[PDB]
């Protein structure tokens, strides 16, 4: 964890909120209570990620002075939480989960199929920089065990062959259908519903009286 | 009025409400061993290194940040108390680097005699160290540390005792490293204290590098004529030449604080 | 389908609503 | 840890009540470390009766004197503390 | 007992089936006698929490009603608050990512009949980052229900005044900590306090706060609705109430389905969900309550049943009664090795004995899944275990020495064996 | 065996001499590392315990095996860093193979 | 940290010359006096030794730490 | 002269005690042999040096290696490891 | 020496010696340590 500045990744690199963005995060601070701007780090510091992956030192300059908050807390945020990239992260970032209960679903040809299927290694990215393979841990979603999320999305659910498929869709064209590519609706009984079978009930059922 | 009455060990001492239970041991004479705590510093909780075990009661408290309540007894030497140090000792020294002849806080350790003390005989961790990268912090302060026991009171004084407000924690796990994310030197008066307040050796002064070594300096208490504030301080030396100034207490004029300038 | 800035700006537009600051 | 047998300490223990109560005009403390060694103290006056009783009583002879010394405690007021040792 | 009727279920949009916007919630009358329960005052609110029986719902069920009540002294001139923790960390629990994905209305009014209860000026959503998706559901159905007036000023027609926010995670399994949630809010390192200054006393942005498992905080509109002896009904004495049971890894049909809390182990897989994977005979192990609640071997589970009461007697936790299954065809001792590889990536370092122990027993878990470490070591853990266990600031370095102590407990001759068969082959 | 003395000035064999022969006061050398400006064991002073040898962490101060220096002046007797060092040289592959036997049993 | 060291009054006498040793370099002291410090509990025997040896005395109240009010809660304050 | 420039002022008299007599050095000075020694290539981010020959060696210690500038180098040998 | 030969260190002496004390090669001690207290020299230049 520590920044020796490069020309690629240094405040060379300027950064400024696109105007836009910089409504955005007038509307951030307004939720907090005011006198606590501060406390808008984490949401701001997103908002640059989603301006600029890379989240660059200058990056995390600017949230400090546009919160006002000490350079250092923008620095400690980005270097404690893990969803900040802090360096420059493939276009998809597709990251799989590998905690136990996906494990024991089988996570672990799914990151094999992505290894091969990639052609990079992960903790690392292709040479397009078109996907970033990362083994990230729970990502919830672990009722559809095997699962990845695919940038934002998440992709759940999956057998290996079914990641190849999503990684083409990605790989020519966009949008590749993000979800449990399975038969199950979200998180019921995969075979059918052990409950919740009859419809639902109605306003004021059951209700003590006041 | 405001004067609960707290048992340590039997012996009723009364404190105003609010004494923590560090505090109450202190009054008493008792010593909680502790790290991350220093009196004009922040309650931080960092180490649990002073666990103590307020009797009837399920688990052991933590001194430095327990607000003493009516009728509490300490039990600080109780055999639970002693395995909630025999048990931290182990952790804090696993990941430790054995450079002892190389930290020139040697006799100067808060961490050896506290293990030396109040810790175990030996070491069960077979498995590998860890080392983080130096950092140049200064001309003045030299950090090695891959020393460090992450017990963030550099981070309170840089903070609080000094508005530097730069040293901070980097990361989560056990490559949590308290250096300046980016390499901009921690250039302040009142800089050099952090030598004096980080119990570990991982941060110690570059000129006083390796000079010497505490038993042999011969300790004079003396007054700073470097600033008028005339802050008081102990020139530490040996066989007849200064080896260093560190401060001595003064509650009125420096109260163990001293400047860049006059060390 | 949901865009980046789809939590963001559905806040701000929830500004409006969001009653008073302390 | 060394072994340690609470015979003695109770032996000696006794003994050092033994001696109190014959020589009472002198004997000021009378204390058993955690070492089993008893260590009688007396006013200085008391020196050549004490030493004389033990010397010479049937159940207390303590015919030889192993040491004579003096800690020197210079903050107590009386700065030497001569100890006799005997056997 | 068990067999909740869907009927007398509290999620009835759960797996969605429903519209999970406000149309869909509306056919479901959740914001039925919300004017009216606010109406009625903080005090009956909270008294009905402690008729419900409501324990946490989240990780260390606490009794809510008693919890909440904590924060019903008067104000001393700080605005209280309402934190609704949904970061849904816990490895195994995906409860939550269905009040909040298929039925974002019943959290919303719960979020509100809570408030009143707490007299909480406002309340945050804390949804973990990595749910960029789910939030978008739950800020289109806030502004839904302000919109109609439900929230915001005015709220639902009563004088009382709410305003509900969504704040994004980032990744960390410890900003879930009801200390730590707060830290993350404030904007500072997510790093968990000391609990002598109590929640409640220093909150956040030092006003009064509160924090509550999104069950919890959803399921007290209709306990209210429903009243809690309907409520405290369907639960076994202490333990009360029917939670959300997620049952994911070696079992048929992996669900999240409610039943009755204190409802058969051996049953919960039998008649939702679906059948242990390989048959019911092929149970090494499971995990009742998520990572952080030990395993409990098969002998034990034809027999336990999931209720707080039963499983502490058992030695586990009900937890986020996340129900993680392991066929016999599973390394345990890689697979809780994984779990401290969970927590080193994860624990904030804040306090010695977790940063050092969860490290240190992760370097011993992978050298003990290769069998290179000798049969003595494994007591060591358990000596290392409960060091951490006890000197903790937070709950986390308390959930690392579980796993740990449950695989010495049940599994120590096939640890013992995994020892044999490296030194054997030299 | 690379060239490098091996003693890093921790002066704890200073400090367990019983006698107050060894003499150390050190200063970072150029290179940065920690050594020894002046190193003096005054053996008319030393009682050959051979308790240095026992303390040295990096075991840099050893007990060599001549018996043998007996000197016409007494201050050839004071050794500084200069001569231990030039003994060391000289007994060096002797108390290589004197360590190399007795280590097991330290 | 510890204040073992901080307890029991000592009484020093005056520091005296320390000139280097031509021959080796070793630091060289002609006072007798210099490296003896007697440890006495209390204020009032340390000046009796003084005193009675004619020694002149000079001596300095005990300084202690001042109480100091902690508590966890204040770094977690709404207005510092 | 010495290892440390120890070179007596062409007017100060201790240069009598060398009148006649041999001023003992020796040719072989260590911040020049330790430099000889090569950077050790290690493809590990923290590597141990032991001090070569174990309980006959140094304090075990671990250096980090993981600043790509410079050279990790023990405290004790002076050896210097690169990653 | 001969049987097992003794390990060699590329620093270790070739020559050795017997006792030099008689002779001018002997050990004459001196402080190797360099001055400590520099003054302050006074100005060539006059005022
Ligand atoms: C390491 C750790 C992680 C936690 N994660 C969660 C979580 O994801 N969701 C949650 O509701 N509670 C979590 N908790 C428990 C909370 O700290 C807190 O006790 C709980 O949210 C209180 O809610 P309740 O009153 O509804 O039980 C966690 C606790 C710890 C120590
Ligand atoms: S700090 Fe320096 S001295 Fe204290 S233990 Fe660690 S190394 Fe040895
Ligand atoms: S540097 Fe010294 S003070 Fe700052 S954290 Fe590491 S140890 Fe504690
Ligand atoms: S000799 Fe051994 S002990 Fe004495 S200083 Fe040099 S290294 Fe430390
Ligand atoms: S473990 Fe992969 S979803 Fe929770
Ligand atoms: S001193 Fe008690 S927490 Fe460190
Ligand atoms: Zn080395």
């Amino acid at each position: 964890f520590v920044h020796r500045d490069t020309p690629e990744n240094n405040p060379d690199t300027p950064f400024d909120f696109t105007p836009e963005n910089y409504k955005r995060i007038e509307a951030i601070v307004k939720n907090y209570p005011e006198g606590h701007q501060a406390a808008a780090v984490l949401p701001v510091l997103d908002l640059a990620q989603r301006q600029n992956g890379w989240l660059p030192i200058s990056a995390m300059n600017k949230v400090a002075e546009v919160l006002q908050v000490p350079p250092m807390r923008v620095y400690e945020v980005a270097t404690f939480y893990t969803m900040y990239n802090r360096k420059p992260v493939g276009k998809y970032h597709i990251q799989v989960c590998t905690t136990t209960p996906c494990m024991l679903r089988d996570s672990d040809s799914i990151l094999e199929t992505l290894q091969r299927k990639l052609g990079i290694k992960v903790g690392e990215t292709t040479p397009d920089k078109l996907f970033t393979l990362i083994e990230v841990e729970c990502l919830g979603a672990c009722v559809n065990a095997p699962m990845v999320q695919i940038n934002d999305n998440y992709y759940e659910d999956l057998t290996p062959k079914d990641i190849e498929e999503i990684i083409d869709e990605l790989k020519a064209g966009k949008v590749p259908k993000p979800g449990p590519r399975s038969g199950r609706f979200c998180c019921e009984p995969a075979g059918g519903l052990t409950s919740l079978t009859e419809p639902p009930k109605g306003p004021g059922f059951g209700v003590q009286a006041g | 009025s405001n004067l609960i009455e707290v048992f340590v060990d039997g012996q009723s001492v009364m404190v105003e409400p609010g004494t923590t239970v560090l505090q109450a041991c202190e009054k008493v004479g008792m010593q909680i061993p502790r790290f991350c705590y220093h009196e004009r510093l922040s309650v931080a909780g960092n180490c649990r290194m002073c666990l103590v075990e307020i009797e009837k009661a399920p688990k052991v408290v933590a001194a430095c940040a327990m607000p003493v309540m009516k009728g509490w007894n300490i039990l600080t030497n109780s055999e639970k108390s002693k395995k909630a140090r025999e048990g931290v000792m182990e952790f804090l020294l696993a990941n430790h680097p054995l450079d002892c002849p190389i930290c020139d806080q040697g006799g100067e350790c808060d961490l050896q005699d506290q293990s030396m003390m109040f810790g175990s005989d030996r070491s069960r961790f077979l498995e590998g160290k860890r080392a983080v990268e130096d950092k140049n912090i200064g001309p003045l302060v030299k950090t090695i540390m891959t020393r460090c026991i992450q017990c963030t009171r550099c981070i309170r004084f840089a903070s609080e005792i000094a508005g530097v407000d730069d040293l901070g924690t980097t990361g989560r796990g056990n490559d949590m490293q308290v250096g300046t994310y980016i390499e901009k030197m921690f250039m302040s008066e009142l800089s050099g204290n952090v030598i004096d307040i980080c119990p570990v050796g991982a941060l110690t002064s570059k000129p006083y590098a390796f000079t010497a070594r505490p038993w042999e300096t011969r300790k004079t208490e003396s007054i700073d004529v470097m600033d008028a504030v005339g802050s008081n301080i102990v020139v530490s030396t040996r066989t007849g030449e200064v080896m260093r100034i560190l401060p001595r207490m003064h509650e009125d004029i420096n109260e163990e604080w001293i400047s860049d300038k006059t060390r | 389908d949901y865009n980046t800035y789809t939590f963001l700006d559905l806040n701000l537009d929830l500004s409006k609503f969001r009653l008073p600051q302390p | 840890v060394r072994p340690r047998s609470d015979v003695t300490h109770k032996q000696l223990s006794a003994f050092g009540e033994y001696v109190a109560e014959i020589l009472p005009k002198y004997v000021q403390q009378v204390q058993v470390s955690c070492l089993d060694e008893l260590e009688i103290c007396i006013h200085p006056d008391g020196v050549i009766p004490t030493l004389t009783f033990l010397r010479d009583h049937t159940n207390a002879q303590f015919k030889s004197l192993a040491d004579l010394t003096a800690v020197d405690v210079p903050t107590r007021q009386n700065r030497f503390e001569i100890v006799y040792n005997l056997l | 007992f068990g067999s909740l009727k869907d009927e007398d279920r509290i999620f009835t949009n759960l797996y969605g089936r429903h519209d999970w916007r406000l149309k869909g919630a509306l056919r479901r009358g959740d914001w039925y006698k919300t004017k009216e329960i606010l109406l009625k005052g903080p005090d009956w609110i909270l008294g009905e929490m402690k008729t419900s029986g409501l324990r946490g719902r989240g990780g260390a069920g606490f009794p809510t009603g008693l919890k909440w009540s904590f924060m019903n002294k008067p104000s001393d001139g700080r605005p209280k608050y309402l934190v609704v923790n949904a970061d849904e960390g816990e490895p195994g629990t995906c409860k939550d990512r269905e009040i909040m994905r298929h039925d974002p209305h019943k959290l919303v009014e719960g979020c509100l009949v809570g408030g009143r209860a707490m007299g909480a000026r406002a309340a945050y959503i804390y949804i973990r980052g990595e749910f960029y998706n789910e939030a978008s559901n739950l800020q289109v159905a806030i502004r839904e229900a302000y919109e109609a007036g439900l929230i915001g000023k005015n709220a639902c027609g009563s004088d009382y005044d709410f305003d509900v926010f969504v704040v994004r995670g980032a990744g960390a399994y410890i900003c879930g900590e009801e200390t730590a949630l707060i830290e993350s809010i404030e904007g500072k390192q997510g790093k968990p306090r000391l609990k002598p200054p109590f929640p409640a006393d220093v909150g956040v942005f030092g006003c009064p706060t509160t924090v509550a498992n999104v069950e919890t905080v959803a399921v007290s509109p209709t306990i209210c609705r429903r009243g809690g002896t309907w409520f405290a009904g369907f639960g076994r004495e202490r333990n009360s109430g029917t939670k959300l049971f997620n049952i994911s890894g070696h079992v048929n049909h992996p669900c999240t389905v409610e039943e009755e809390m204190s409802v058969p182990l051996k049953e919960l897989i039998e008649k939702h969900a679906g059948g242990v994977t390989g048959g019911w005979d092929n149970l090494l192990a499971v995990i009742p309550g998520g990572s952080s609640t030990p395993l409990i071997p098969k002998s034990v589970c034809e027999t336990v049943l999931m209720d707080f009461d039963a499983l502490v007697q058992a030695q586990t936790g009900l937890g986020t009664a996340a129900v993680i299954v392991m066929d016999r065809s599973t390394d345990i001792v890689k697979a809780i090795a994984r779990l401290i590889e969970f927590y080193k990536h994860e624990s904030c370092g804040q306090c010695t004995p977790c940063r050092e122990g969860v490290d240190w027993m992760n370097k011993v878990m992978a050298r003990f899944v290769k069998g290179d470490a000798r049969p003595a070591e494994i007591d060591s853990l358990w000596e290392i275990s409960k060091q951490i266990e006890g000197h903790t600031i937070c709950a986390l370095g308390d959930g690392a020495a579980w796993p740990v102590q449950g695989l010495i407990r049940h599994f120590r001759p096939e640890l013992e064996d995994r020892m044999q068969r490296f030194a054997q082959q030299h | 065996p690379s060239g490098e003395e091996r003693c890093i000035a921790c002066k704890l064999c200073e400090a367990i001499c019983p006698a107050q022969a060894i003499t150390i006061e050190a200063e970072p050398r150029a290179d940065g590392s920690r050594r020894t400006t002046r190193y003096d064991i005054d053996m008319t002073k030393c009682i050959y315990c051979g308790f240095c040898q026992e303390a040295c962490p990096v075991d840099a101060i050893v007990e060599g095996p001549n018996f043998e220096f007996s000197t016409e002046t007494h201050e050839e007797l004071l050794y500084n860093k200069e001569k231990l060092l030039n003994n060391g040289d000289k007994w060096e592959a002797e108390i290589a193979a004197n360590i190399q036997a007795d280590y097991l049993y330290r | 940290s510890g204040v073992n060291n901080t307890k029991k009054w000592k009484m020093e006498f005056d520091t005296r010359e320390r000139w280097e040793n031509p021959l080796m370099g070793w630091a060289s002291t002609a006072d007798p006096l210099s490296n003896m410090v007697l440890t006495f509990s209390a204020k009032e025997d340390a000046i009796a030794f003084a005193e009675k040896n004619g020694w002149s005395y000079d001596v300095e109240e005990k300084k202690v730490p001042k109480p100091k009010s902690k508590s966890y809660g204040a770094n977690f304050s709404w207005n510092k | 002269i010495t290892h440390t420039g120890q070179v007596y002022d062409e007017k100060d008299y201790r240069r009598v005690r060398f009148v006649d007599r041999q001023k003992e050095v020796n040719e072989n000075f260590a911040i020049d042999l330790i430099a000889q020694q090569p950077v050790n290539e290690v493809e590990h981010r923290i590597i141990a040096c032991d001090g070569g020959g174990g309980a006959l060696g140094h304090p075990k210690v671990y250096i980090n290696l993981d600043k790509e500038t410079k050279t990790g180098t023990c405290g004790y040998c002076g050896l210097q490891f690169k990653q | 020496p001969t049987t097992n030969p003794p390990t060699a260190r590329k620093f270790i002496w070739t020559n050795h010696k017997f006792n030099v004390s008689a002779t001018p090669e002997q050990y004459v001690p001196y402080s190797t340590t360099r001055k400590k207290i520099h003054e302050w020299v006074p100005p060539s230049t006059p005022y």
